[PDB]
RNA sequence: GUAGCAUGAUCAUCCGAAUCCUCUACAACGAUUUUUUCCCCAUUAUUGAAUAAUGGCAAAAAAUCCUUGUAGUGGAUUCGGAUGAUAAUGCUACUG
């Protein structure tokens, strides 16, 4: 609205008086009291602008109901310009936190809601009571007893007593109930509780006449004669109903929660049976009170409610009983309609027939009601008339609605004037009469009344107060007037002029009704005069009686930080926390209360226990409050319960289960507390675990630096120093055929080459290679050969030869490549060896002195060929040649010399008449011209393979006879002669692969040394080395008695320990991206399983006083990729990883070659300019031999031109290009996905486990700061992880547990193990829903470690045994083998379900269904399962009693024995056949193309449309399912069965 | 009584 | 050396599947709590008449929490399918 809303004369004085002093305003309803309230709120607009800390405040507008709060909120919002905050319990402020509570506070000036919400906000210290300006209270008469208003007011007493906000209460009625006599004491109680003085108008003739515009109604009464006769049909109905009651009590359903008295003195019926009996009793009362036809209307509502309840009835027995009730009600409705039609024969006109039936088959009071209506409205205009009718019962409203609809349709006069509607409280009843959710609707009954669509409203007291209703003119009361408040408010509702207040009552109660109405009129008049004549007191300043008003109860306790715990909220807090603990359906969260006994009372308490009552509070076993708590002695059991809950919640807060704000703590508080202990290192990387926003860009992957191993670092030999020469060897593993003997013979010559170093090199593993012609092995000499470089020119020649090797022979040169003079990173030389003084292998000074640069093959012509000397067979024997005449510019290697053969000899194959010479002319005569020395010899040559990366076995049909079927014979005079030891050449192409693999092997050896030193093992098998292995089951490289596990055996016996060899470390380092023969993915699974086990054990032995949920969350957080990456980066590992595929000509840097030093510095000095340098710019520079040999730095003009070219990329498309993919290797940088590091950590852990065992591997976690191990218990981080994890609850010894476990020997014989302690089995068998047990905790704490133990054991077995099968399916096999449904099948196979000490309604039914289904399948895995559903708790208890067996034995070997003994058939079934894929295999099927729609679960059923393809067709199928994803799974199972049948 | 009696069909409201 | 075909791996883009979830708005569910009212009963003070005290049994009103479903998203992990294009391998023709 706007500013036209003008207060009257009394509102101004009311505001002025309220400003000076607190008080409760008392005016009749509809007098504008909300307007004067907001006007008061205007006067406190001083501190709403400023924030809390700056000195500002806010306001509180209080309401008792959600809808009234919303209405007044929108009213004030439209009536002012304040930021109106609206908060209710339904909105979702339950999980609101500090920052986004405070911003909401600072973004609003006035707050509205329900009393509980604001009370909770205040007690949780979100604001201070002294930080408030004024708290407006509405419907203040509610504030008695333990009402939230009084509780909230008490905080004023307990808070600071100075600078306290103003308080004002609003009401039109002051008294609730039948407490009329002695009004003054109640009024004074209202005065003191709200610490205010009531103010009311007294200046009569000025504005009493004014505010009487909300005029009082005229009240009339109409009587009806009593009915006494009882129809026979009624007693038939009663007999049927009572026999149905007897049957319902007799009939059996599953175990149900137990209800009893409010004081718990006497037992009670089960909830659902009580519900149906209550419905039947309500129906009987309806039919007694209203007659026969009304029952005919209401039986339809009974039918629809029973049908809906059956539809939502999950339990089969509940469905059965609801169906039985439906049949009974259907018979009742049949008899009722039969009697209804029994008198309809008289008149055939439906209108008058139904009308007279209504007046005939109804009680007389309803008849008088109907005549009252008919003569009241008397066919007036419908829009004008707006009447109200009040009734007590809920179903009464719907029944009278049905009767009114039928009558209105039966009265044409009223068929167009009355459009009734009915509405009731929150326990809503479907207004429909036919079926559930027939159509959607968006208008409330109240809304339709407000819009004139409903001129008549049927309602209980729900519409009495608050809800804004326009001025009505008629109100009718059917049920007897009960309370003063409802009477006065109802008569106040009739606000318009000449409004009629009407009520009906029986004749014999007329005098009683007269007494009640006169009593109420007296109660109003004496109140009015008492206010008119009250004593003038200011604000009830008698603080003494103010405190005495509340001292009677238990004094609330407040802790530090200002948080205060209200005793009246103790039940709510405790029950809410109990609800926070996860549980199944029947799994009770309610703390099972109990009433003590007098003998027990004085057995536990003193003599005072006899005077008053004491009770006990228990705790469901899931929580840690296994110790029971007893309340203080209290007179009434009510305050006894309050005290019990208060003490219990105080103890809970003391334990820290309650947060400081006195609310149960979520996992967020747990992780926040743990972060500064276990996730401290994240801060150094700018991230934190609590930062949930990190869940956005986890896919991003970072870069890292690289550095050569320490031996290769700055190891260029110096002139005048000692140097180490390390020989290479080449042994051809393949046997050679006739077409390959050249390579086999050549590489085995004693003349080999060596790598020259100045630091010592450790022992290296023998290395396998994959040639184009066979398999190869490489070994490096252990004892180096010693030389001293006496001549600096010898070193210069060595450097020139090493540089020219890569520059020319292997075609690795680049325009920017420069020999490194700085000699810091990866600097060393490789030098050839010649047969020296016998055993000595000196240097081939000849080759380096001659082949400084390879000469250029020139096209010699005939003219220059005449005087050229003849070819010597020795000059050409085993030397490098090339065909300069032809287009082929590559080099060639000769095999043998054909002295006898000569030109003009015929080619043997396919050209027996055509000779080599004439063919040579016919081919390239235009280029060669002619051949001189026609009588000379020829030679035999074979190609040299251009491939350089020999890691991967190039599997294929080489066809050894056909690959070299052609034989190549050449005239020596026609080819260039590189006189060179060809064997050295053909060895030289394999150099780069050896160099790279040994470069990574050095890192591997360094890591092996580090992890042997840190774990302190220097025993005999430390030394030596083993030949490197290769895998076959790695995809690309295609070409009774339980057996004890070796890992456990080595962990218990040191005799089987084995030293870790370089090969395993290197494989752990080689990423799958860098596709060599091996990779780490086979070790990754073992690493992951061991890490999971270690984290589980450590957390259990460290935080044993925590529930399962937080433990699971933290354990999952620990092994997350982020944490592994963060813990590994600071471990200095990643810069020594093998990830990049080795392509030398473009993605590798030679050892002796680097960039120019100046440009290297510029790159390492201008990060702003580093990102723009592109490979084209690098190739732009043209560095001759001078630049790459004598300087190491480009020319300054060339420097300027190169930098100009680099800068020119900004204005071109080259700007912003991700050059890192091309130039990172030029400065020893690389980018690696985070998944790779997450894998390599577990890869290292896997080998460290495999070679040594669990106990030694435990130290590795603390080495990677995985867990901050405690030095106070040194054995924990080493051995107590297999010895610890228990507490007091597994210490007490008693034979009573044999009572819980019946025929335990049968289960033990079925399982195979014997328990020294049965307590552990009971704990693992302790399902959460089992109150009767009080000796041990639940089974979650056992299942948590059972999961880890089982998965690790199964992973160890599959890794050690299932060898020849790739990891990519090993992960699938382990996931299938650890599946919960498989565990359930195992459990039912040995029938362990019988011993599950659990109780639950739906769980028992579902386990029965599962077990009988498995019996039908005969205890065999149906690979998944087509059954409706599977019980998770079943697999849970099995895998928990696994841990129970371990704990009873404390021996992993026995655990493996028992696990294998139950898993034998399933293991041999999964390891033989394809274990499982399912769902996905259909989607990626060759011809099956399944797609699905959205599944909808309906009660106990779910259907989904499965749109797939089969046998080149498209078929449509359905399947029985449980939920949406289970509907998809069932459809996929049916599709799988159809595909199998089609294939079969 | 089988059939309920008919209350006064003509009935003008009484005023307290 | 030259083409076609087949294959492996990868980026990019699109879509799908599995697991775990989050948020949104709506609906349903169950549990707990608070007020009020009637009826009846019990035990006491006293014995009949008559009272008083409480305590318990059914009805209306109001709040809170949990769960489930509806759909849209969004996110993490694994993974598949499709495709430009890139580079790698093998084979089958033309050969050199
Ligand atoms: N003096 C006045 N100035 C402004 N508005 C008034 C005045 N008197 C009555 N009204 C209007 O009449 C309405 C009375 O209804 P309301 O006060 O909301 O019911 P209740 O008395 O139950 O709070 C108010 O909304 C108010 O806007
Ligand atoms: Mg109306
Ligand atoms: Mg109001």
């Amino acid at each position: 609205e706007d500013v036209e809303i003008k207060p009257r004369g009394y509102q101004l004085r009311l505001v002025d008086h309220l400003t000076k002093s607190n008080g409760i305003v008392y005016l009749p309803t509809g007098s504008g009291k909300t307007f004067v309230a907001i006007l008061v709120l205007k006067r406190f607009s001083q501190d709403f602008d400023k924030p809390i800390e700056s000195g500002g405040k806010r306001a509180l507008f209080m309401c008792n109901t959600v809808e009234l709060a919303r209405q007044q909120a929108m009213a004030v919002r439209r009536c002012t310009n304040f930021k109106v905050g609206f908060y209710v319990g339904e909105q979702g402020v339950d999980d609101w936190t500090r920052g986004m509570w405070s911003d909401e506070i600072k973004k609003n000036q006035v707050l509205v809601g329900t009393a509980q919400v604001f009370l909770d906000m205040v007690t949780q210290t979100y604001v201070a009571l002294s930080s408030l300006s004024v708290v407006i209270i509405d419907e203040c008469h509610h504030g008695t007893g333990h009402h939230p208003f009084r509780e909230f007011m008490r905080l004023f007493t307990i808070a600071n007593q100075t600078k306290l906000p103003r308080v004002v209460g609003l009401t039109g009625v002051l008294i609730k109930g039948n407490e009329i006599t002695n009004v003054a004491t109640k009024l004074k109680e209202l005065e003191i509780t709200y610490r205010g003085n009531i103010i009311t108008v007294s200046d009569t003739k000025e504005m009493e006449n004014v505010m009487l515009y909300a005029t009082k109604p005229t009240e009339v009464m109409v009587s009806f004669p009593h009915q006494e006769q009882v129809l026979t049909v009624t007693r038939l109905i009663s007999a049927e109903i009572e026999k149905f009651y007897v049957s319902l009590d007799l009939m059996n359903i599953g175990v149900q929660p137990i209800r009893r008295s409010k004081s718990l003195q006497c037992l009670r019926d089960p909830s659902k049976k009580s519900f149906v009996k209550q419905l039947f009793n309500d129906f009987l009362y309806q039919m007694k009170e209203y007659g026969i036809y009304a029952a005919s209307i209401a039986i339809i509502s009974l039918i629809v409610e029973f049908d809906i309840k059956r539809r939502q009835a999950e339990t089969l027995s509940v469905k059965l009983m609801h169906r039985t009730a439906l049949t009974l009600c259907e018979k009742i409705r049949h008899l009722l309609v039969q009697k209804l039609q029994d008198m309809t024969y008289d008149d055939d006109d439906d209108n008058v027939n139904t009308e007279e039936v209504i007046m005939n088959f109804s009680t007389p009071k309803v008849q008088r009601f109907l005549m009252s209506l008919k003569v009241s409205f008397a066919d007036k205009d419908p829009k004008d008339i707006c009447c109200l009718v009040f009734v007590e019962r809920r179903y009464t409203c719907k029944c009278i609605y049905g009767l009114l609809l039928n009558y209105i349709q039966s009265t044409p006069e009223l068929r167009n004037v009355l459009t009734p509607q009915f509405m009731v409280g929150r326990n809503n009843i479907s207004p429909d009469f036919e079926s559930v959710l027939e159509r959607k609707w968006q208008k409330s009954a109240i809304q339709q009344f407000r819009d004139g669509n409903a001129n008549l409203m049927i309602c209980s007291s729900v519409l009495e107060e608050g809800i804004d209703v326009q001025a009505c003119n008629h109100v009718f009361i059917l049920d007897p007037v009960k309370t003063f408040n409802m009477y006065v408010q109802s008569k106040g509702r009739a606000r318009t002029t000449e409004a009629k207040f009407v009520l009906f009552t029986a004749d014999k109660e007329r005098e009683k009704t007269i007494q009640q109405i006169y009593q109420y009129r007296k109660a109003h008049n004496d109140i009015a005069e008492y206010l008119k004549d009250r004593v003038l007191e200011k604000t009830e300043p008698e603080l003494y009686e103010i405190k005495g008003h509340f001292q009677d109860d238990i004094d609330p306790f407040t802790n530090e930080n200002g948080a205060v715990l209200l005793p009246n909220n103790a039940l709510a807090i405790l029950h809410r926390y109990c609800q926070t603990i996860p549980t199944d359906a029947f799994g009770f969260v309610i703390p099972w209360f109990h009433v003590l006994q007098e003998d027990e009372r004085d057995r536990i308490f003193g003599v005072s226990a006899k005077g008053k009552h004491v009770i006990s509070i228990n705790m469901p076993v899931n929580c840690m409050l296994r110790d029971t708590i007893y309340s203080d002695p209290m007179d009434n059991v009510k305050t006894a319960k309050i005290s019990a809950a208060f003490k219990a919640c105080k103890v809970l807060y003391s334990l820290g289960e309650l947060n400081e704000r006195f609310v149960p703590k979520t996992l967020k508080e747990r992780v926040a507390s743990i972060a500064d202990v276990h996730f401290e290192h994240w801060n150094k990387y700018g991230d934190s675990v609590t930062a949930t926003v990190n869940k956005a860009d986890k896919s991003k992957d970072r870069t890292y630096k690289t550095e050569c191993p320490l031996e290769f670092y700055d190891a260029l030999p110096r002139v005048g120093e000692i140097c180490y020469a390390y020989e290479i060897f080449l042994e051809p593993q393949f046997e050679s055929c006739e077409y390959t003997e050249h390579m086999y013979l050549n590489l085995q010559t004693p003349r080999n080459y060596a790598i020259l170093l100045r630091n010592k090199l450790p022992r290296l593993a023998e290395m396998p290679l994959f040639s184009n012609q066979g398999k190869l092995h490489v070994r490096v000499a252990n004892a180096p050969l010693e030389v001293i470089i006496q001549n600096s020119e010898q070193l210069e020649l060595l450097h020139q030869f090493h540089g020219m090797v890569f520059r020319d022979i292997l075609k690795i040169w680049h325009p920017f490549f420069v020999l490194d003079r700085r000699s810091k990173e990866n600097s060393y030389l490789v030098v050839p060896l010649i047969l020296g003084a016998g055993e000595q292998k000196c240097f081939d000074w000849e080759l380096m002195t001659n082949f400084r640069r390879l000469p250029q093959s020139h096209g010699s012509n005939v003219q220059q060929r005449e005087q050229q000397p003849a070819p010597r067979p020795e000059d050409f024997e085993g030397k490098i040649v090339t065909q300069w005449y032809a287009n082929y510019d590559k080099p060639m290697l000769v095999t043998k010399v054909h002295r006898e053969l000569t030109p003009l000899s015929y080619m043997e194959k396919n050209q027996q008449d055509k000779t080599y010479y004439e063919f040579t002319m016919s081919k390239y005569g235009n280029r060669i011209g002619d051949v001189v020395h026609k009588d000379k010899f020829m030679i035999e040559v074979r190609d040299l393979t251009e491939q350089l990366t020999f890691y991967v076995h190039n599997r294929g049909k080489f066809n050894a006879k056909s690959k070299a079927k052609m034989k190549v014979i050449l005239i020596p005079e026609l080819c260039f002669n590189f006189n060179f030891p060809g064997d050295l050449w053909l060895k030289l192409i394999f150099l780069p692969s050896i160099l790279n693999r040994m470069y990574f092997l050095l890192h591997a050896e360094a890591l092996r040394k580090r992890f042997n030193t840190y774990l302190n093992l220097h025993l005999l098998p430390f030394n030596g080395t083993d030949y490197m292995p290769r895998p076959l089951e790695i995809d690309y490289s295609l070409k009774g008695k339980v057996k004890p596990l070796l890992i456990l055996q080595k962990t218990v016996s040191k005799e089987h320990i084995t030293p870790a060899e370089q090969g395993e470390f290197l494989a752990a380092i080689t990423a799958s991206s860098a596709a060599d023969v091996f990779d780490m993915e086979r070790l990754e699974i073992l690493g992951n399983s061991f890490l999971k086990l270690s984290a589980t054990l450590y957390l259990a032995s460290k935080y044993s006083d925590w529930n399962e949920g937080t433990l699971t969350e933290v354990k999952s957080k620990l092994v997350s990729n982020r944490n592994l990456l963060f813990c590994l980066i600071d471990a200095d590992i990643p810069k020594t990883l093998n990830t990049i595929q080795f392509t030398p000509r473009y993605t590798w840097l030679p050892p002796g070659i680097s960039l120019p030093h100046n440009v290297l510095a510029l790159w390492r000095e201008n990060p702003e300019f580093a990102k723009i340098i592109g490979p084209h710019n690098l190739r732009d520079l043209a560095l001759g031999d001078e630049e790459s040999l004598v300087k190491g730095n480009c020319s300054d003009i060339n420097y300027n031109r190169f930098v100009e070219g680099c800068r020119a990329n900004g204005q071109s498309f080259y700007a912003g290009a991700d050059f890192s993919s091309e130039v990172n290797f030029c400065v020893g940088l690389v980018t690696i996905p985070n998944k790779v590091i997450a894998d390599t950590l577990e890869a290292l852990l896997g080998v460290i486990v495999k070679n040594y065992g669990l106990q030694h591997a435990f130290k590795m976690l603390e080495y990677f700061k995985i867990c901050r191990a405690d030095i106070d218990k040194p054995l924990t981080q080493l051995l107590n992880l297999e010895l610890g994890g228990k507490k007091m609850r597994a210490n007490v010894n008693t034979t009573e547990i044999d009572g819980f476990l019946i025929n335990h020997y049968y289960l033990e014989k079925n399982l195979g193990y014997t328990f020294k302690d049965r307590r552990y089995l009971l704990q693992a068998l302790t399902h959460p829903s089992y109150p009767t047990n009080r000796i041990t905790g639940s089974y979650q704490e056992l299942e948590f470690i059972g999961n880890a133990i089982l998965d690790f054991l199964i992973s160890a077995y599959i890794f050690e045994n299932n060898t020849k099968m790739n990891p990519g399916a090993l992960t699938d096999l382990r996931s299938a083998l650890v599946n919960n449904t498989t565990l359930a099948c195992i459990c039912v196979r040995h029938r362990l379900h019988f011993f599950i000490l659990a109780e639950n309604a739906k769980l028992s039914e579902i386990i029965s269904k599962f077990v009988n289904f498995q019996e039908s399948q005969g205890h065999r895995v149906t690979n998944m399962s087509t059954n409706v559903d599977v019980p998770k708790a079943l697999g849970d208890v099995l895998e928990a009693l696994i841990a129970a067996v371990y704990l009873d034995c404390r021996d992993l070997q026995r655990t493996w024995e028992v696990i294998f003994n139950l898993f034998e058939p399933e293991l041999q079934e999964f390891t033989r056949k394809v274990p499982i894929n399912h769902i996905r295999q259909l989607v990626e099927h060759k011809h099956a193309k399944p797609v699905f729609s959205s599944p909808i679960v309906e009660g106990e059923t779910v259907m989904v449309s499965c749109q797939f393809t089969c046998m080149e067709k498209t078929i449509k199928v359905y399947g029985f399912g449980s939920n949406k994803d289970q509907a998809k799974l069932s459809a996929a199972k049916h599709a799988l069965q159809q595909l199998s049948k089609c294939d079969a | 009584i089988d059939r309920y009696e008919q209350v006064s069909k003509d009935f003008e409201f009484i005023k307290i």
